[PDB]
């Protein structure tokens, strides 16, 4: 059994978990006290990926939601899905970290990590067989990319062989929330690359072009964000909880797209996004959805993948379908366009079929791709905080935590090696 | 999505805006509160409580004409910033509100117009309504279109402007003031309508059946022109036509943009309903030169541009056959390089009815747009004058007094001399 | 036998619409083309000493 | 079974297409929600040609809606029919032409091309296999003159062995509905020769001479003439859709009517047209659809057949009719009346002969033909253009958009070439 | 309708290889009686008894009757008249109740009339084959149900009239370069109407220089 | 690619030369078999069997298709319709791994045929020569691995109206001296160009001599 233990950081990382448990909880079928109103038996057999065995058919999920301030899992508690957590594995904090990545690192998350690092222990022990961990958070925070750094640098040394995934929020290209947010995006970066061995980078721009253009939403609220996000990151280990005809395990995701250590920063995509004026127009087959998986609009990330090369594709696909008509079309797409994918690497496609479906929808697909194209990412974050480096523009907030100008240089040397492999591989 | 900026420019230009905007209230469901109990989004901004602003400004330097308004029925119908007054008026004189008056207003009002334009999805044009005559509407109008012309640029400028009358005149130096104001609209205007106020006396008098009227009485047959013009704008049709339509279909060149107006059906409710008018009855009235609305006669010029609009209950083959009868009489020529002649534009909604008003309730009607030679008599006519009152230099020391230069009368005589010439040449074989 | 007119006591009129939704009402009954009709023709068919 | 583009270009191609959608769908059985309710299993089985097939049931018609103006976009949507189509093919504009053929061919119909040519590049990479592309628009205005023309261009650049067909609405003889007409008219003809396979000229008094003299109506609508221009439309592809003794797509229609490349304006016609109180005393004969078929006055352009020669004629049937008194007729009006054909081609009619009647009728014919009488209107196009070029009329709402006076000259020399290519056959 | 004469010709001429007859005729035989040299292979065919379902009980069909029909101008399944040439090879294939001496004397019959006239070159000019089977009836059909039938696969001279129209119709056409945009565009060079027109001429005079007497 | 083609057409005419045969063809040999008048030596070269290296798996061509491949007017190397011209003087260079039989059988099928016309004074016409070696692979060519080819050289009268458009294309230009005074400026006479057309002139009337 493959069991996965769910990690929070950050008020980013709690509003993203409430609705990814709510959606992992709908497709299980549990209600919001813990117990099975399901209708199907698939639904019961994988319940141990997620889920603990209460007394009495109560289901408790296997997350651990981490804070600086208590102010925000107060909103998590007091909400829909908020009474199935544990109380025991809410751990808070006085003081926030107040958009620092330096308080949230050295100072104020360090005295909170030994708390988190128990409750992990408690949990993992319970596993029979344990898989991994995950983790959602923000880097242009303060608590959530300095707690969740190092939480991850901290859990890695202490469980050497398992798979560390993150479904971060990578900052702004066009505008930015936070002022100081290239200094906390710079140095949770530089800590992700040696310490994660799978990332996804989620941009908040484009989700809201998604649920302009595609969605066609007027008004939509971070929920209405959160539920495409946990979309596709509920549709990556959709072949450990249901059978299908070709599996992909998390481990098999990581071997078959990361080729060099450093180069594991993938963007996500969800395949059926209809609006609900256009829904009943559009066929469902597989040509529809492999078409809106390759394209440039459906991408969680804001790079073009016009401006580099596709290193390598990953596809996970639900629903009851023929083996015809994705594999054909994994052959189109690398047929079809040739100057978008290396020459090195023949097959760039990784394909798996998993036969139960998301609720509602007859099919369904997820994209997950390795792309040259995100170092416009990492050259943006690189220049923006090199033109306030320079004349150290809000060093005097860092400096007087035990920080030093040498780690801002090394944060910005790692961003430039990567930048470097990124570019030599294109 | 389909908006146009409305500026109201002087007495006039408030005093036609009155009717105008009890039109659109009346013929959409539009309270005079503004509260509702392609088509309202054009000439109404929306609040989401409900209420609808309209995108006017009322601009004048006296403040009698619009603190007048302020304090009327339609008082919550306005926005309060939007009504645009100062201290003193211009005092028939054109060098006042184009050089020491405007100068301290066109801040605000370009400023007014920049937020009223930035709530706007796509722009289609403006309307601009003042007077040659005046003060007012003579200089700051004029300077205010250069001003907006600078920061907007290619969008559509129409003009809608109270010619001076040939017989009856209502100032001494209203020469002056309708030469100098043509030294911009002519460089600036993308087209410009012209209505004479004693042809609309004659109207009154004549096809409608009053006598004494009143600037109201003019307002209305003004204020239903104008929403005939805008009318594709907000309805529906079978063939719309738009703000930018007609100013590539009634001037061949760039200095002659002065068409005529011309509304058909004016009958009175006694009258109205002992006959049928259908189209070839309206159309047939609209080509007529007792119903011109400038007093200049189309047989002495020739016909460069038509631009007919439809309202109402109206089948194509009818407007075919009616256009048929003019095309066919000998007695309206047009000019020899433009063989097509027309434009159509038929819109589904009849003309609203105006409780207080004075014409009857039609189920449809024709409103017409001509560009023709024959105002270029009036231009000869007013030019006389002109230089009849300029040779003894009688009423300059005021406009000389105000920032301006002696010389720039002789600007303005020499640049419409050469609008006359451009008048002749353009008729010519 | 119109179905739809424009100079009827009605108010709201519609241009874009079709007085006869079809050209003239003399429709067969069945749908059938040459070669299925006439290639279906081949379903349709003692002394006192012995 | 070959499957064919719809595009629509302005009101005119709105419209006229919204009327052609609608009576497709009653041929073919679909009500105005989508979904099938007919009876005949020949209704549903050729239905890919027209029509893409979605969940549930029901048929999304495979067209484009363009104009530079949203007004037209919410009238076509309101109508009977406007709920068939997709959302997603009503690509608009938000300002218009203003009847200005040079912006809405290189100013403002030039930066939105780029999404109309996306959404029919995205339609025809789902296309089985692509026949042509069928246009209607309007020579006369800013959208279907530029912007048609312009699109005619820019997909006989990226497909070349499709066909390309066109039905244009010529300008009228005696109404010009827009002054400016010559100079969209003249300009929009001079990219039309070397961009289109098939066009049909369709006048809009000679349809309100044929509804007033054939249908006898005194006062008909926009959509009774829609109606007339899309029986021909849909008399054009019945054998694509139906079966028939003597089958003829529109590829083998253009090679039995076109001698020479530059040679393929027509003039189109329909044969049953008679009133309701005198169509049931009238027996449908296979002589009576002849003998007014080839009437000079069913002709929807306007000019006079017996003025000119004819150069090629089709004659496209329908219905349960036998074929020797279709031959026998096509022969006699050959034979009598041998002074309106050309003799360098012994044969000039072309027969085609369809199994299935339009709605309605019992028997039916559709005609095109190739006529030397077709320079009648471009010699008064040519006429009209040439007295407003020399006074440069109007020519500064041309120039300023980006233009030249050579473009004009050069325009005019083109159609005054085919003008005198014409002469030579009569 | 056609398709049924059609379908009955054929199923006359290889009637031979499926049902018993007095004189069996192989389809290898056609091609060894009927073309003289291999540029001449174009002969004709008739269908004889060819009578409506209501008027064929009240003539006397004998074979007499029946292979004389063959001969007549307006009997024949191709618009050519035989009197503007002359017969090269006749292959007359009879069907159902018929004996073989009154086939030998309609055939004998035939070659008295001076109306129809044979080649020098070919004296015997007849080739005779008689089947047992009776033409089957289909059910809504056209033709009746007779006792006996025959095909006739006459090769005469008289196509060159059709071969002559044919070519002069290219000429009309092909004399201002009509429709060839069409064919050389799609694989082809310019030459092969000259190669067509080549053959067609030669045709058309070894069809004069056969006919020589 | 213009020119590897070609050289594999200049190695075939000294294939006969540098290994054995069966009929060995001469540099001399040639010298008298093709030019048939002391002024009219312009053979036409032609090399039928060329295929891509995708084409050769499938299909292997023998003797009477490829020498039909030879008298086929799409192959040719100067564009002219060769049917405007008849055949005078033919010779075929067939190489490697051919039997000498079916090249009779070739002769008497082209002779047959009514395409290929030839002049009444020349009833031998061909002239044959079989090598005992195929053509070389080359590396990164795009020729492909032929165990038969044949390389064909023969006069035509149809190369008359080849440059028969060459003589008008100087009459265009000599009409008013166009390009002249770069020539008689270099030391030519005005006058040389009109003894150059007076004897291109004569060429043409010697063609169509040998025409009738
Ligand atoms: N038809 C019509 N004309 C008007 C109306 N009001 C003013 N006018 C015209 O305007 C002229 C008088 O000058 P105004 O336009 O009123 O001048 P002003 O806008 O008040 O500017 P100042 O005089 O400087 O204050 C008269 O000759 C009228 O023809 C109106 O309500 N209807
Ligand atoms: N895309 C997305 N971003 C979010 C959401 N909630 C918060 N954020 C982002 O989180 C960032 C701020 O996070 P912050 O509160 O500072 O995290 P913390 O202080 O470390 O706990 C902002 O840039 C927001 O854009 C969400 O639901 N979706
Ligand atoms: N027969 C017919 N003609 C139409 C229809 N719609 C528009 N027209 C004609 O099209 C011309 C105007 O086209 P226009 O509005 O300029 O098209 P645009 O390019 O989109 O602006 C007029 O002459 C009308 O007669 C229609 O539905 N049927
Ligand atoms: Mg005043």
């Amino acid at each position: 059994m493959r069991e996965i233990v769910h990690l929070q950081a950050g008020q980013c990382g709690n509003q993203i978990g409430a609705k990814f448990w709510e959606v992992i909880s709908d497709e299980h079928g549990i209600d919001p006290t813990g117990t099975y109103h399901g209708d199907s038996d698939l639904q019961l057999e994988r319940i141990n990926v997620y889920y603990n065995e209460a007394t009495g058919g109560k289901y408790v999920p296997r997350a651990v939601l981490v804070d600086l301030e208590p102010g925000t899992m107060d909103s998590v508690r007091s909400g829909p899905f908020g009474q199935i957590f544990r109380p025991d594995n809410f751990v808070f904090g006085q003081s926030g970290a107040g958009n620092n990545w330096a308080k949230g690192h050295y100072t104020e998350g360090a005295e909170l990590v030994d708390s988190v690092l128990d409750v992990v222990r408690k949990e993992a022990e319970s596993c029979d067989c344990l898989q991994g961990f995950q983790l959602t958070h923000s880097l242009g925070g303060g608590t959530g990319s300095g707690m969740g750094t190092l939480l991850i640098s901290k859990i890695r040394e202490e469980y050497p062989d398992r798979i560390m995934n993150t479904f971060s929020v990578v900052p702004s290209p066009k505008v930015s929330d936070t002022v100081v947010e290239p200094y906390n995006a710079t140095l949770s970066v530089h800590q992700l690359v040696e310490n994660t061995d799978e990332t996804y980078c989620i941009d908040n721009e484009a989700l809201y072009d998604i649920c302009f253009r595609t969605l066609k939403l007027t008004t939509p609220t971070y929920g209405d964000l959160n539920h495409l996000v946990s979309a596709t990151m509920s549709g990556v280990t959709t072949c450990l909880r249901f059978p299908g005809q070709l599996n992909a395990d998390l481990r098999k995701l990581a071997v078959n797209m990361v080729p060099f250590p450093r180069l594991h920063f993938f963007m996500p995509g969800f395949a059926p996004l209809t609006s609900r004026g256009s829904q009943q127009y559009r066929a469902l087959t597989v040509p529809e959805l492999t078409q809106q998986m390759f394209d440039a609009k459906n991408m969680m990330a804001a790079c073009d993948p016009r401006h580099g090369r596709y290193l390598t594709v990953a596809a996970v696909f639900r629903g009851r379908m023929s083996m015809k008509e994705v594999d054909e079309q994994m052959l189109n797409v690398q047929n079809k366009n040739s100057s978008y994918f290396v020459e090195w690497i023949p097959n760039n496609v990784k394909t798996a079929v998993c036969d139960i479906p998301p609720r509602g929808l007859k099919m369904s697909a997820t994209f997950i791709g390795n792309s040259t194209a995100i170092q416009e990412l990492f050259k943006r974050i690189s220049e923006q905080f090199t033109a306030m480096f320079r004349r150290k523009a809000f060093l005097h907030w860092y400096t007087g935590e035990g920080m030093d100008e040498m780690e801002f240089t090394e944060a910005e040397s790692n961003m430039n090696d990567l930048v470097s492999e990124y570019q030599q591989y294109q | 999505m389909r908006e146009c900026i409305s500026i109201h420019v002087g007495q006039a230009g408030v005093q036609i805006g009155n009717a105008c905007w009890e039109l659109y209230c009346l013929e959409h469901g539009i309270q005079p509160d503004g509260q509702m109990p392609d088509s309202f989004n054009t000439f109404f901004s929306e609040t989401g409580a409900g209420k609808h602003v309209p995108r006017a400004v009322f601009v004048d330097l006296e403040p009698t004409v619009v603190d007048e308004v302020r304090t009327g029925t339609y008082r919550q119908l306005f926005h309060p910033e939007q009504l645009i007054t100062g201290k003193e008026d211009a005092a028939n004189n054109y060098a006042r509100g184009h050089y020491t008056i405007g100068k301290e207003i066109v801040d605000l009002v370009l400023d007014r117009i920049r937020k009223l334009a930035d709530l706007c999805t796509g722009l289609q044009g403006f309307l601009i309504f003042h007077s040659f005559g005046g003060g007012t509407g003579s200089g700051f109008a004029s300077l205010l279109m250069e001003r907006l012309s600078v920061d907007y640029g290619k969008k559509s400028k129409l003009e809608f402007a109270i010619y001076p009358a040939p017989q009856v005149s209502t100032a001494v130096v209203e020469p002056y003031n309708s030469i100098l104001t043509t030294h911009t609209t002519l460089e600036h205007s993308d087209c410009a309508f012209m209505v004479d106020n004693e042809a609309i006396y004659d109207i009154c008098r004549r096809n409608l059946d009053i006598e004494r009227p009143t600037y109201t009485n003019l307002n209305r047959l003004i204020g239903q022109i104008v929403s005939s013009i805008t009318a594709s704008l907000r309805f529906d049709g079978a063939l719309n036509v738009d703000l930018t339509e007609f100013q590539t279909n009634l001037v061949p060149y760039p200095r002659i943009h002065f068409p005529l107006a011309t509304y058909a059906p004016v009958i009175s409710a006694e009258k109205a309903y002992h006959e049928q008018l259908s189209v070839a009855e309206i159309t047939n009235a609209c080509f007529e030169p007792a119903n011109q609305m400038v007093k200049c006669d189309p047989r002495h010029g020739k016909y460069m541009a038509c631009c007919m609009l439809y309202r109402g209950d109206v089948v194509p083959k009818d407007v075919n056959a009616a256009i048929a009868t003019i095309k066919t009489k000998r007695t309206i020529q047009f000019v020899d390089w433009c063989p097509t002649g027309f434009k159509v534009g038929i819109n589904y909604q009849p003309p609203t009815v105006v409780p207080g008003g004075d014409l009857a309730k039609v189920q449809r009607a024709v409103c017409m747009l001509s560009n023709t030679t024959a105002i270029a008599e009036a231009w000869a006519r007013l030019d006389h004058k002109l230089d009849l009152m300029y040779a003894k230099r009688a009423f300059v020391h005021w406009y000389v007094g105000e920032g301006m230069e002696e010389g720039e009368f002789s600007e303005a005589r020499e640049d419409l001399a050469a609008l006359e010439k451009d008048y002749e040449e353009v008729g010519v074989d | 036998p119109k179905d739809y007119d424009i100079e009827g006591p009605e108010e709201v009129k519609k241009l874009c619409n079709s007085t006869y939704r079809r050209l003239g009402t003399s429709e067969p009954p069945v749908w059938i083309s040459e070669t299925r009709e006439k290639m279906a023709q081949v379903c349709l068919n003692k002394a006192l000493l012995n």
